[PDB]
């Protein structure tokens, strides 16, 4: 339960920085792309018996 | 170092409290803790920081 | 002991006394440390 | 149509991740918050942080004055420093604070028994240390190359830090929150 943080608004509001530093970095590493791996994937055997 | 100044400071913080009295070991330990188990946990978050 | 246990902490007073000439006469003592800083 | 191109040690030159006065920023921010969190200020943690330097200066001697160079092993040796001096740095503001919080001093009254209370530890943890890492600082001869890179610099920058923060961490902790108060 809160009510600690109300007489320890310093110890709230750092959380909420840390949290806020934590990710953000973690923005400018994390991979983009439109999907992420969606396809199921496939094997393809190629022969060829000329002629 | 890390380690042992750990159990330093719950014995140091523990002995002196020996100042505060004649003979009590039990009680002398625990009014240590409490009153310094609270900021031996805000170090190892500063530290990991670290 | 008289002379070999109480030897020890027998320089914590003198040293709590270099407490008491920090910082007193005027305002000037956070420059040493400054030199410090410089120092590395 | 002649061209050139990195291999080898010269290809891993131009990546290895992002550097380490960045990284070590993020551990500034990230100590000061925590420092704020316990003590509950945006100013006592100026206190404990102005710690830091106390210990490299010693570090960066002995590893100056022996031939050693500031290698990983040099590094690990001056974080454990780095943060040890803060540690019980925590504990003489700690104490200060609240033999004053929850006691009733302050001005010096306040720094009064602290610095008082936090001596008979530090100089059984510095001493306990040393004396330990003593025999890596002078290495017989197996491996020794690296016992000493730990050693003579751990040791060097314990010493610098352990007569260092027990006159200079009372001081911070002064003109700190004296200043930091409004002036």
């Amino acid at each position: 339960m809160p009510n600690f943080f109300i007489d320890r608004p310093i110890f709230a509001w750092v959380i909420a920085i840390i949290i806020m530093l934590a990710g953000g970095l973690a923005i400018l590493k994390l991979p983009v792309a439109q999907y992420p791996t969606i396809a199921p994937p496939a094997v393809t055997i190629s022969a060829s018996y000329p002629g | 170092g890390l380690l042992v100044d750990d159990a330093i400071v719950v014995v140091e913080n523990v002995e002196r409290v020996m100042a505060e009295e004649g003979l009590p070991p039990k009680e002398a330990t625990r009014k240590s803790m409490g009153q310094i188990q609270g900021a031996l946990v805000g170090i190892a978050m500063v530290l990991s920081a670290v | 002991f008289g002379w070999f246990n109480r030897m020890f902490e027998k320089s914590t007073h003198h040293y709590t006394d270099s407490v008491g000439g920090i910082l007193r006469s005027t305002g000037r003592y956070l420059v040493l440390y400054l030199i410090i800083v410089v120092g590395m | 149509g002649v061209g050139y191109d990195w291999t080898g040690m010269s290809y891993q030159e131009r990546l290895s991740g992002n550097q380490a006065p960045s990284l070590y920023a993020i551990s500034l921010i990230v100590v000061f918050l925590c420092l704020a969190a316990l003590y509950e200020s945006w100013s006592i943690p100026f206190s404990v942080m102005l710690v830091v330097p106390l210990g490299v200066i010693g570090a960066l001697l002995a590893a100056t004055f022996r031939g050693l160079t500031n290698d990983v092993y040099f590094q690990v040796g001056l974080l454990t420093t780095i943060g040890l001096s803060a540690k019980n740095a925590i504990l003489i503001v700690e104490f200060a604070k609240d033999l004053m919080d929850k006691e009733g001093k302050g001005l010096i009254e306040a720094t009064l028994d602290a610095v008082r209370m936090r001596l008979r530890p530090i100089l059984m943890t510095s001493l306990a240390f040393i004396l330990g890492v003593m025999p890596l600082v002078i290495s017989t001869g197996a491996g020794s190359g690296a016992q000493n890179a730990v050693g003579t610099g751990v040791m060097g920058g314990m010493v610098t830090a352990t007569v260092l923060a027990i006159f200079f961490v009372p001081v911070f902790f002064v003109v700190v929150r004296r200043r930091f108060s409004r002036k």
